[PDB]
């Protein structure tokens, strides 16, 4: 195989570091054999040069044998070397997505055959990569090589391999601005929208500059045809889609069946709407073993039904027209469970997807959808280089409250409301002023870091008080259960008076859904009354009914 | 004849992130490096190469021309010793005292002068594709990079001969050079100012090197405000005890012992309280108080600043600058088809900018947003040649109003 004539990437070692010196286990004789015959092969194809025992360097070589068949390969140990290496640039920090593809006329991949031993090393980086071929035994000095390619398993093969590619195409690429070129490994992606003509005629222009830089590449008859099954998907003329899924029937389920699930699922989701991970994952919750049998629940039992029925049938996905614009649809499955599509044309999606995460401890609809909105903006301009419009099932009145007195800046991009159920909104509003003629609490709560036993109660204007009694507590959840009593023995109108800046900032921000049952309570009865006030004072500062509740809920605490 | 640069010693050469760029962004960056390259400002890499500075694509203010701005932030810190403790430039406390300071570009002041061929690499930046379709395009400099302090460090003596003339015929006339720009401060009548500073441009315009109007000396307080008013209700001497507690430990002698006893007992919080005259002695000498600086606050060198906004509403922002919390150093605020992300990225600038001008060294920022929201949108409102430090942050429901 050609050698490219191409220039060479300087290689450094690591600095105050040194070349490898590893020395080589002795091999069986089956062994030594093999390795000479691979040798002396890869030696008359310019791969490998023999050399001296005046190169102190040295990597451990090994062969091993052919797994049905009866072929012997030899693998480098390039570990050392690698640990001395120079980092290099991140290959491709991404992969390209099928939905960002354009449509093309005519479209032909090209691999480069033997890609690495394709291309030329540093001539003073050669000495490190040094290997010896045992001797039978202890006698006889080893026999000494060197490479002049890139080897196999070395730290900047697919590094400088992706670099010469990049130089060798550069020229092609000015003769061809109107031609696709994608650099994926060692492969190469061709398409163009001339006729089958110009077409099959460019490729070889191609292969053949591809040639005179000592690069091979398959011609037709040997170049694939569409489908393209590429990295999972499948590459059709007209439409895109997941390579199938197939979800395993089962009676017993193991900890690692269930997680393989979750994968194919979350793959499945790239395209197929509607996909539900949530019930499924909670399983995997502490998970005992690899191979320990989890018992699906029936809202696991329930999710992964639905989304059989969603599997059912198969969906496309299409390419990217660059002139239409892109729209992107949201919808909440519910259980901070989002969904939405992407598409340029109604309801021809390019893509689909979730959104889950937790972002926070106590969130609401309103922040949730925002996140989301971004984790999608970002996701466009990665595909298209470009943000979509939105569709958002959130009303524009409410977005607008909601934004004008959160603390935090928040900002959607060009969005449309979109009446799609559930419609998000707020399920209570704190009101600015003190309601007259409704019962002032004044809340605390405390407890003792020693015993971890809390107390916690409330002193109101009109007379009434109490205090209970917490077992296992802390000042945080002391002062949120004080806040609850009041919520509890106080009707349709309340005036609450706390010291608790965390709860105060818990509340204030009109959260709708909390990883805390107490949490959970208080929103339940906020949502109950029909109007609530909610003030701070500072502690320990003689502020009226507050001085009287801290004495209250202080004895015996502290 | 280069200078040479190294690294502060045991760390080494940037590899930050490239975040992902629009269509539009990456065009006009690739345009503006295929000219430089041209020009030979900056030279294509090989994977050899394992650093990388961010790289975005900005307007300016009031400009139809896309312009490039290399995040040199982290290659910054790496190098600070360079720019900072061995060719710094010193910082004249007479700016902030003119009655006006002119801004001017001079950045371009740099593509003039090579870089150390050993330090080269450091300034190494990508321009992305999209949707991966290939390899970024890879680049480094070959001369004095707008945007790294070391920049300015080194044109120091070349800049220092090219206003020599202007200086000595204004003795009068302050000028600081901060990075890619010129503070040029003057008490002159804004006619005779803004004629030196057209002065000033063509002592420039023979060296290469091709105004931005601040009131620097009107530049005032902004002290907590403690609301005046006929009938006080509970809420609102609890709002008040609460707001003069919290303006305690940085303000000096702040009373709350009369304003409490009001508070006697558990009342309603609508209930009317009549305010006993010595109560209005505290509210006196807290207003007084209020109304004046700090004392024992001053700035420290060896120390960042940092700097906590606050949305306040309606197109209103507070902010305060600092090194220790509560010890503030300044606080003020900015006031605005405007949206949160535009009005916040305007006053980090603004801000900044003041911070330039009074200490010479910009703040470390804690932003009121999301740090994925601010960072795919800040660039779309960004005129500023640098980028301040920052951190995110969940404002304290109470300093949001403590400070209104
Ligand atoms: N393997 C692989 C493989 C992997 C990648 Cl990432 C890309 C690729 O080539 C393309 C696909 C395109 O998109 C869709 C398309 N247009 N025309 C087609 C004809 C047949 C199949 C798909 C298409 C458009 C242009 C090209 Cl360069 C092939």
């Amino acid at each position: 195989s050609p050698i490219s004539p191409i220039e060479t990437v300087p290689v450094k070692l690591k600095p105050g570091m040194d070349g490898p010196k590893v020395k080589q286990w002795p091999l069986t004789e089956e062994k030594i054999k093999a390795l000479v015959e691979i040798c002396t092969e890869m030696e008359k194809e310019g791969k490998i040069s023999k050399i001296g025992p005046e190169n102190p360097y040295n990597t451990p070589v090994f062969a091993i044998k052919k797994k049905d068949s009866t072929k012997w390969r030899k693998l480098v140990d390039f570990r050392e070397l690698n640990k001395r290496t120079q980092d290099f640039w991140e290959v491709q920090l991404g992969i390209p997505h099928p939905a960002g593809l354009k449509k093309k006329k005519s479209v032909t991949v090209l691999d480069v055959g033997d890609a690495y031993f394709s291309v030329p090393l540093d001539e003073d980086f050669r000495k490190y990569t040094a290997f010896t071929i045992p001797s039978i035994n202890n006698e006889t000095p080893g026999i000494r090589y060197q490479y002049n390619v890139l080897p196999q398993g070395w730290k900047g093969s697919p590094a400088i391999f992706q670099s010469s590619m990049t130089k060798i195409l550069e020229p092609f690429r000015k003769q061809n601005p109107d031609i696709v070129i994608y650099q994926y490994m060692d492969d190469l992606y061709v398409g163009s929208d001339l006729e089958i003509g110009q077409h099959r005629t460019k490729i070889e222009e191609l292969r053949q500059h591809l040639l005179r830089w000592g690069l091979t590449t398959p011609d037709k008859k040997h170049q694939k045809e569409p489908p393209f099954l590429w990295m999972g998907y499948e590459l059709h003329p007209d439409k895109w889609t997941v390579q199938p899924i197939v979800l395993p029937e089962k009676d017993s389920w193991t900890v690692n069946d269930i997680q393989k699930l979750v994968g194919k699922l979350n793959w499945a989701s790239q395209i197929y709407p509607g996909i539900k991970v949530r019930q499924l994952c909670k399983l995997l919750r502490g998970t005992k073993a690899l191979t320990e049998v989890i018992p699906l629940t029936e809202e696991a039992e329930l999710e992964l039904a639905e989304n059989r029925e969603i599997l059912k049938e198969p969906v496309h996905g299409v390419y990217y027209d660059p002139s239409k614009d892109l729209i992107a649809e949201i919808q909440k499955q519910g259980q901070g469970q989002w969904t939405y599509q992407i598409y340029q044309e109604p309801f021809k999606n390019l893509k689909t997807g979730k959104y889950a995460r937790m972002r926070g401890a106590h969130t609401n609809d309103v922040k949730q959808l925002t996140e989301a909105v971004q984790k999608i903006t970002t996701e466009s301009i990665v595909i298209w280089g470009k943000t979509p419009k939105f569709k958002l099932p959130i009303q524009k009145e409410t977005w607008e409250t909601w934004w004008t007195e959160y603390w935090q800046a928040t900002w959607i991009p060009e969005w449309e409301f979109v009446n799609t159920p559930p419609l998000v909104k707020l399920w209570y509003q704190l009101e600015k002023e003190p309601i007259v003629g409704a019962e002032t609490f004044y809340v605390d709560g405390a407890a003792n870091r020693e015993t971890k036993l809390g107390k916690a109660g409330y002193v109101t204007n009109r007379g009434r008080q109490k205090v209970v009694t917490l077992t296992d507590t802390t000042n945080q959840k002391t002062e949120l259960q004080a806040i609850y009593l009041a919520l509890q023995d106080s009707g349709l109108e309340v005036n609450i008076v706390t010291d608790s800046q965390y709860a105060l900032g818990i509340i204030q921000a009109q959260p709708d859904q909390s990883e805390s049952e107490l949490v959970n309570q208080i929103i339940e009865q906020l949502i109950k009354k029909e109007k609530v006030y909610l003030a701070w004072v500072p502690a320990h500062k003689g502020i009226g009914g507050n001085e009287q509740v801290d004495k209250l809920v202080s004895a015996g605490i502290r | 004849e280069t200078v040479p640069v190294k690294l502060k010693p045991g760390m080494d050469g940037p590899k930050v992130k490239q975040w992902p760029l629009t269509e539009e962004k990456i065009k006009a960056l690739v345009e503006i490096c295929t000219e430089m390259e041209k020009e030979g400002k900056i030279s294509k890499i090989g994977p050899e190469n394992p650093y990388n500075t961010p790289v975005f694509a900005i307007k300016k203010k009031d400009s139809t021309k896309w312009r490039k701005l290399v995040d040199f932030r982290e290659l910054n810190k790496r190098t600070q010793d360079f720019w900072e403790v061995q060719l710094g430039i010193p910082h004249p406390a007479g700016l902030k005292k003119k009655k006006s300071v002119t801004v001017l570009d001079v950045g371009d002041a740099y593509f003039s002068v090579p870089l150390d061929e050993d330090f080269r690499k450091y300034t190494a930046f990508t321009i992305p594709s999209i949707n991966n379709e290939t390899p970024g395009i890879r680049y480094q400099y070959n001369v004095l990079p707008q945007g790294w302090k070391g920049s300015p460090a080194i044109f120091q003596s070349s800049m220092t001969k090219i206003l020599e003339p202007f200086r000595k015929q204004n003795p009068d006339i302050v000028i600081y050079q901060y990075m890619d720009d010129l503070y040029v401060g003057s008490d002159l009548e804004i006619g005779q100012h803004r004629t030196k500073i057209e002065e000033l441009r063509q002592h420039l315009l023979r060296w290469g090197l091709t105004g931005y109007e601040l009131h620097p000396d009107k530049w005032t307080v902004q002290p907590i405000v403690l609301p005046e008013k006929d009938s006080w209700t509970v809420n609102d001497i609890q709002k008040l005890v609460g707001k003069l507690n919290w303006a305690s430990q940085i303000y000096p002698g702040i009373k709350v012992r009369q304003l409490c006893k009001l508070l006697r007992g558990t009342k309603a919080l609508t209930e009317v309280i009549p305010l006993t005259e010595e109560a209005e002695l505290e509210l006196a000498e807290n207003r007084e108080i209020l109304k004046e600086p700090v004392h024992g606050v001053y700035y420290d060198p060896s120390k960042d600043l940092i700097a906590e906004i606050q949305k306040q509403g309606q197109g209103q922002w507070t902010y305060q600058i600092y090194q220790e919390p509560f010890k503030n150093l300044k606080t003020g605020k900015y006031a605005r088809h405007t949206n949160d992300v535009k009005q916040l990225t305007e006053a980090v600038q603004k801000i900044t900018t003041e911070s330039i001008v009074i200490w010479g060294k910009t703040p470390k920022f804690k932003l009121p947003i999301q740090k994925e929201t601010w960072e795919t949108w800040w660039t779309e409102y960004w005129q500023a040649t640098w980028i301040p430090e920052w951190e995110f942050v969940n404002t304290p429901p109470l300093v949001k109003l403590w400070y209104q």
